[PDB]
């Protein structure tokens, strides 16, 4: 191991479940449930079987308001979705015993597509998911109904939509979590072009759950990004295991200690105690009746810091039951901390950076918009390196429906289908078995 | 909590500001229908309207230990109430709301403008705030203003009767009176009856309760401190960020 | 005296000093002669095309306050706001037109071919030949093709292509009509230093006409170019008129030796070259001409490039390209207006001079926390002494631009390094937004918290000189309020240092030319010009209209 | 196995190595020598660290012509290559004797770098290759020589250049054979995205060798970009082994019985009375004196016409020792095969297709350039999915030196550092004989 902090970790009911585990055995480099969360991502597929009937039976393909007036075509795919999906399978899998998965939904009006790891392991990127399941349904489809040579162009188009003609799949009756590389907004920011929509809607509007798995994103992007290298890999892996990974409880004890009462300015006084309390920080100079605190880890202050602002969001927009807020948290609980102690606010300043623009382009005209609409790879949310988006997770969670773009407006498909992957759900319970698994291997 | 640096009013007035035990002056008596007719979003006696069913109609522990705000637990809407600050010894400044807005209240969404400064939360737990944020030293009616837009004035010259500019003209000055009268609510509707603010601070009481550091009053440099403080944060983001 | 306390005295009756005035009785728009200008065209408008247009009474009425003028820094001309509006500024929009339909192109590669792959001699007599063909054919008319219909050549007579070589006796043998003389442009310093850089390259300046750039977008100025210079290549030397050889001249001009004013944006922001979030603020700072004409007054240059920046990274990009509107006339005026960063700029000249002297203080933290902080109190000390000053620059997005601006300049006038002035930057404003407990307008200061600790960086998206950073830098690629005093602060530490240029020599000289129809030496006095509705800007259609 | 059908593979010299080998030991998705080439191309980085200390010294960095007087650094770093790729490597690896791989080539002056395959099992794409070789070695170099705070931003500036201003790695000093993601043509397109002049150059201008590593890549873009699943798979691996991997010794054959005197159109006719021997075509119809052929596997006169295509190029371009003719002869040889026979040409016209423009984009004024800046990821060269791009790659590898920008202008870093790898300068070797390995397999 190259670092000797060990955390102990809890699951998402403040219980203990293994202690002293080293701290690389979270890592993404290394934790076995973290690799399987990534490249489920990569691999999954949505396919809404009954948007392509009904683009079909109308004409209505290519964008918003399109129609082709004497194109339409009258199939019967949701009825025929057994066979439609069984065909599919057949041209998407490798051999008959990769991990190849095909199931539908919703009675055949969806399907839930994995496309096996084989074809990942010899592809540059991650576009072979909806290539290759677009490309076998449609396929399926006009096998299954013998459709003609010339009706066929109809069925891709209800499928993948107006591209290539857009550059993304504009109209596409499928869905998956990450863009097109194109829209990166930098190389090694595909696992960040994730909405935060996304992330709530397949877990389901749990909070640590989502909290949790935007946390294992955002730092596990960090290190393809090559920010999570040498200098600074373990100010990112002690931020993801307390801001992320409730290590220590901290998370979990803030939020219970000022869940019925407290404010954001009572938990960053709560945070100062349990960090001065745990030798993280001291007092390094006294002023006119004024402390003022240093450390000897600014590594280890970021991360209590950062657990420290997750539990404000929870305890902040949690009492509102409103998400807007957290951009004022990411904001005010840095901007706070650093009078209070005179040491940086979480990642030096970047978060309250972030949130300043957060807090503008969701509370304005010239852009941007709710909450749940933001990701790692927006231009407005792209800047901290992986400590704010966890705590807009944690608040879009707690949002009792106050939004009109929540996830259930723009992350339908995603919330029915990628909800079925129990790693994705439940991503908090699979990475600290695998944490307790390898502890003695790192 | 320590909450800000600094040896001089200005310093005091903001760690007053911001300590939630520190009883916050009251200077002026407003009833609570004309808080919510300051407010402008229902009328006094009007239902409040539901952006979602309540709360009581999934498993999380965060939930479950968060209280939530009654305005949360009905379902009301987000509303907001905004103020304008004078840079002429205004007794509250835009940073220094948000501040002590997130240390004294509870499912607060504060924002920070040179110009204006706003928190929205849900709307019967606003209306309780928004008593103390106009009774109390928060707010003064000549060098404050509720405005919910056109809020141009923070910056500008005062007016004969040392009132701040304000382009709707939310707050009337009375010569005979020398009280303050709201004619209108803060997005500028005007009122059936006006809502008595009372006297403006003398100029003496506002240097003694402003915020905001003036060189006619106490600069920002001679609260070497404060400023000291300020340097240590910009040294220690810096060395953080390359290291 | 302060240099803003003429503009003061001529927006108010009031002494600038006083705190008291009178509002409410100025009769709302009817005060301004430029107010009841627009309130009659909308009338006239409406009335034409039958639809409502511009109306008074629509919203909150405008001029309860002195709707006021505003003084062209370092100019005697006082204009309302409205005549700096881009749309209503024809020398504004030519500034970038200028720019926009501009590109770099090298001939070396091109001779290599000629005298390698097709075996043929280059010399000053064939390049004069050539480029006596390609100024011909670069508006828009044929050389080779048997009944080609052309371009109206009084439409399009602001296109032409120029070169530079810093080999003198290599210059001097080219039909000077065709040659940006660099010793009769630069200061001999400058020349000498430039030449240098150049060496015995040929570079050709080539610009588009205005109309077609207007027609269509930046990334057509690269393609233009490469196209005419291939056909007057085919002509000039002799080649079949579309052999393999010939490729390699496309390959040449389109990507090889090519310099484009502005690089591509990614997709959000999706946009072609040479537009303004693709220009880096060092290519700004050397388009503007003032580093070769006030090289003695480095608080002159560097402004001079602030004045640039902020028009086109403020009014143009941000306020157009990326919002619209009314947009951000006066977001960007604060930063050439009044005379107003010009007091603050020459307070830190002289205090750097007399405590350190240009370019001798040590490049360290120490002389940023001293000189941005020194700078920062004087700047935001004359809004608390001068009332009118502070009703002038109302909103503090304007304040803490004009402070910072000021307070990195002079830092990096002390260091002689733009990356600790950029450090002096956000020192100002921390420090400005404790002392006012205000700052900017709601997400101002997105760049202004993540700065610090970006300023040092070194990681992947962070780390980068001011020099290198432009309106893609992934914190600047928002707000405004930053981006043109950004290019002022990469211009301060080389025009304290007496450098030519700033981040690309060939950029320089590509604007030390009399044949642009804007006055990069003089952009202030441009800007007030078009504002008094006197510029004469190219691409207009009114020869091809009725009378 | 999903095909019947089995291929007689050989080497680059016309011997035959193994006999009766299944078809898809030669796919993308089996072959373990492919996924080596496709891993080792992801993984793979050149630094040239002779560059950088130049553009320290003279502060020359950010894009061409491009300099910042009083920012230079002199630093002797090719002195101290030793201990900065020492460092460099302890902050690129993820544990001990994993597959990181640093050697210091041209006594220091260039590095080759390869990143551990763990990096890339939890990343989304390829990206994390340059980003973290570069941050590795910006590190690795302000440690050595305790660059300050205030100058370490020229060593990134030198190492990486103008990012994230532009979009690219503008005047980086790093290379790699894959561009950014946002340059992709379209999803699927980074394996495309090689230029030819990149794979020439590290095949150190072998024809073989260059014509089967271009097929590698082409044929197994087409797979990432879903155009060889289903229908239309067994079409890409009947062109892979024909055209790219010398099957059954047609290509080889072809430019034998050809080299000495032959032009494309006496391969046409060779290639036809082959198809005719081996029952792949027969005689469908009969005119005036004009036999029309026909076929009952279009997939196999494809691949036959494929092989004629290919070795058409070898004796055309190789008899001129010139690669431009490629233009032509993947033109005519299309055009001329269609009316010799009544069937289709290759890729059904789409080889013919690609020809055109790119002849006219190589002999005119409107863009392109020579033979050797194409790729499958040029608008000019995208459009056959993989039968054209190979022949280039072989035209070019003929090419006794009458191009401009030949790989030695545009790929010198690539043909110095890329063809140390012995799978990517010889891939013909590997893939014969990991087919023959898996052959038992399929
Ligand atoms: C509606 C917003 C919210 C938003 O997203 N943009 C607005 C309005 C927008 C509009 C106003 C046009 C109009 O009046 O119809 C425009 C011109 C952009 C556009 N769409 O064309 C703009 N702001 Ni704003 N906006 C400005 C400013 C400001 C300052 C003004 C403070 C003051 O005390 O007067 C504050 C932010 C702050 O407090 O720091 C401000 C707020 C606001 N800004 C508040 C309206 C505040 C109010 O109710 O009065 N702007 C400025 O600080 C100066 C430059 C000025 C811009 C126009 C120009 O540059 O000429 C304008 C830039
Ligand atoms: C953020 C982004 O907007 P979206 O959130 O993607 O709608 C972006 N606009 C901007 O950055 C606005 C910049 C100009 C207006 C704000 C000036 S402070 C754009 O339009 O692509
Ligand atoms: C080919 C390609 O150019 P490059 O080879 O990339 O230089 C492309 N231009 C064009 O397609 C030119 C189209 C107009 C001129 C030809 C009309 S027949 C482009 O610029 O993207
Ligand atoms: O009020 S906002 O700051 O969002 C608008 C500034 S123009
Ligand atoms: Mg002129
Ligand atoms: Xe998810
Ligand atoms: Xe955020
Ligand atoms: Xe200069
Ligand atoms: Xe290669
Ligand atoms: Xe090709």
């Amino acid at each position: 191991a190259k670092f000797e902090d060990k955390v102990d970790l809890y699951d998402d009911r403040g219980n203990l479940v293994e202690e002293q585990v080293p701290l690389e055995a979270l890592s993404p480099l290394r934790n076995p449930a973290i690799k399987s969360i990534v490249q489920g991502i990569k691999r999954t597929v949505a396919v809404n079987l009954e948007g392509i009937e009904n683009a079909l039976k109308t004409a209505k393909v290519g964008g918003p308001a399109c129609k082709i007036m004497g194109r339409e075509l009258d199939l019967d795919i949701v009825g025929n979705a057994e066979s439609i999906a069984a065909a599919a399978k057949e041209m998407i899998q490798v051999t008959e015993d990769d991990d190849t998965n095909v199931e539908l939904l919703g009675g055949g009006k969806r399907a839930l597509v994995q496309v096996p790891s084989a074809r990942f392991d010899v592809a540059a990127e991650y576009s072979a998911a909806p290539l290759v399941t677009a490309t076998a349904f449609v396929q399926a489809i006009i096998n299954e109904f013998d459709v003609s040579m010339y009706d066929a162009n109809m069925v891709k188009a209800a499928v993948l939509g107006r591209y290539p003609q857009s550059v993304e799949y504009m109209g596409a009756n499928i869905a998956t979590m990450l863009d097109i590389p194109q829209k990166l907004e930098g190389p090694g920011y595909a696992l960040r072009n994730i909405m935060v929509n996304h992330v709530v809607a397949a877990t389901l509007k749990n909070t640590l759950q989502a909290a949790a798995l935007s946390t294992i994103l955002e730092q596990t992007a960090m290190f393809e990004m090559g920010d999570a290298v040498g200098a600074f890999e373990r100010m990112h892996l002690l931020g993801l295991a307390y801001q992320g990974m409730n290590a220590d409880n901290l998370v979990f004890d803030l939020v219970k200690a000022n869940g019925k009462e407290g404010t954001v300015g009572s938990v960053i006084a709560d945070l100062v105690e349990r960090a001065l309390e745990d030798g993280v920080i001291k007092v390094e100079k006294e002023l006119t009746d004024y402390k003022v605190y240093g450390t000897d880890d600014l590594a280890m202050w970021n991360a209590y810091a950062a657990a420290g602002l997750m539990a404000a969001t929870m305890v902040n927009q949690g009492a509102a039951r409103a998400a807007q807020g957290v951009s004022s948290t990411l904001l005010y609980y840095n901007d706070l901390i650093e009078f209070e102690t005179g040491l940086p606010s979480v990642d030096f300043g970047k978060v309250e950076g972030t949130a300043v623009g957060f807090s503008f382009f969701s509370h304005s005209i010239y852009g941007g918009g709710g909450p749940g609409i933001f990701n790692g790879n927006h231009i407005v949310t792209r800047h901290s390196k992986g400590f704010a988006i966890p705590c807009v997770a944690a608040a879009m969670a707690l949002d009792a429906g106050t939004q009109m773009f929540s996830p259930e407006a723009t992350s339908g498909l995603i919330k029915e289908v990628f909800s079925q992957v129990d790693e994705f759900r439940e991503p908090l319970k699979y990475v600290v078995e695998a944490a307790a698994e390898i502890k003695n291997e790192i | 909590a320590q909450y800000y640096p600094g040896t001089t009013k200005v310093a005091q007035n903001r760690r007053n500001f911001c300590n939630p035990e520190y009883e916050l002056e009251k200077l002026r008596e407003i009833s609570d229908e004309d808080v919510v007719k300051i407010l402008g979003h229902r009328a006094p006696g009007e239902e409040y309207p539901s952006v979602h069913p309540p709360l009581e109609e999934p498993e999380d522990a965060i939930r479950e230990m968060v209280e939530p705000i009654d305005g949360a637990k009905a379902g009301d809407r987000v509303r907001y109430i905004q103020f304008t600050d004078s840079m002429y010894f205004a007794p509250a400044q835009p940073y220094v709301r948000s501040r002590a807005y997130l240390c004294r209240y509870r499912g607060a969404d504060a924002g920070t403008l040179s110009g204006r400064q706003i928190i929205e939360t849900r709307e019967r737990d606003l209306e309780k705030i928004s008593k103390e944020l106009l009774e109390t030293e928060f707010f003064d009616p000549a060098r404050s203003g509720v405005r919910g837009k056109s809020v141009h004035g923070h910056s500008l010259r005062l007016d004969e009767d040392g009132m701040m500019f304000d382009m709707l003209r939310r707050q009337i000055y009375n010569k005979d009176t020398g009280r303050v009268e709201m004619v209108k609510n803060q997005i500028g509707d005007e009122l059936d009856e006006p809502v008595d603010l009372g006297e403006p601070l003398d100029e003496e009481t506002l240097m003694e309760k402003t915020t905001i550091y003036r060189v006619d009053g106490e600069a920002y440099r001679d609260d070497v401190e404060a400023v000291e403080i300020m340097q240590r944060i910009h040294v220690l983001r810096s060395q953080g960020g390359f290291n | 005296d302060k240099l803003f306390i003429n503009a003061l005295k001529k927006k108010f009756e009031e002494s600038p000093e006083e705190k008291k005035t009178t509002f409410y009785t100025l009769g709302g728009w009817k005060q301004s002669e430029r107010k009841t200008e627009f309130v009659n065209a909308g009338k006239e408008v409406a009335a034409k095309r039958g639809i409502p247009q511009y109306n008074p009474d629509i919203g909150t009425p405008l001029g309860q306050r002195v709707l006021m003028p505003y003084q062209v820094s370092t100019t005697d001309t006082y204009v309302e706001g409205d005549d700096l509006h881009f749309v209503n500024n024809a020398a504004m929009q030519q500034m970038w037109d200028d720019i926009r339909r501009t590109v770099i192109v090298g001939l070396n590669h091109a001779h290599a071919v000629i005298e390698k792959r097709l075996g043929k001699e280059v010399t000053p007599e064939t390049i004069t030949h050539y480029l006596e063909t390609v100024n011909h054919a670069m508006p828009g008319a044929a050389v080779v093709q048997e009944h080609m219909v052309e371009t109206h050549p009084a439409l399009v007579a602001d296109s032409y292509v120029k070169v530079f070589t810093g080999n003198d006796e290599i210059a001097d043998e080219i039909d000077p009509a065709f040659v940006i003389d660099i010793n009769k442009q630069f200061p001999e310093d400058q020349a000498e230093t430039l030449k240098a850089e150049v060496g015995d390259g040929i570079w050709q300046v080539v610009r588009i006409p205005t109309i077609v750039s207007r027609t269509c977008d930046g990334a057509t100025t690269s393609r233009w170019s490469a196209m005419q210079i291939g056909m007057s290549m085919i002509s000039a030397y002799k080649q079949a008129a579309g052999e393999a050889a010939t490729g390699d001249f496309a390959y040449a001009a389109k990507h090889a030796e090519v310099i484009h004013m502005g690089t591509y944006l990614p997709v959000r922001r999706a946009r072609g070259e040479n537009e303004p979030g693709g220009v880096p603020f060092g290519y700004l700072a050397d388009i503007c001409q003032s580093s070769r004409v006030n090289y003695e007054d480095p608080v002159r240059v560097s402004l001079d490039v602030v004045a640039t920046g902020a028009m086109l990274y403020d009014q143009i990009w941000l306020g157009s390209y990326m919002s619209g509107g009314v947009g951000f006339t006066q977001y960007a005026t604060a930063a050439y207006t009044d005379n107003i960063l010009d007091d603050f700029t020459y307070f830190g000249k002289e205090y750097v001079e007399d405590k350190y002297g240009l370019c001798e203080a040590p490049n360290n933290m120490d002389t940023v926390l001293d000189v941005a902080t020194e700078v920062t109190f004087y700047g935001l000390e004359q809004y608390e002494e001068y009332p009118a000053l502070l009703e002038d620059q109302f909103g503090g997005s304007q304040r803490a631009a004009v402070v910072a601006a000021a307070a990195g300049c002079s830092t990096a006038f002390a260091t002689g390094n733009a990356q600790t002035g950029l450090s002096g930057w956000y020192l100002s404003m921390y420090l400005h937004k404790e002392q006012h407990s205000r700052l900017g307008f709601y997400g101002y200061d997105l760049q202004d918290q993540c700065g610090a600790s970006n300023v040092f960086s070194i990681r992947g998206d962070e780390g980068l000189p001011l020099e290198l950073r432009g309106p893609n830098y992934p914190n600047y690629a928002m707000n405004v309020g930053h981006q043109g005093e950004y290019a002022g602060i990469s211009q301060a530490p080389h025009a304290a240092r007496g450098d030519a240029f700033v981040f690309n020599p060939l950029v320089k000289i590509a604007f030390a030319d009399d044949n642009l129809v804007f006055d990069f030496t003089n952009v202030r006095g441009e800007f007030a010009k078009g504002a008094l509705r006197e510029f004469e800007p190219a691409g207009e259609r009114a020869l091809i209209t009725p009378a």
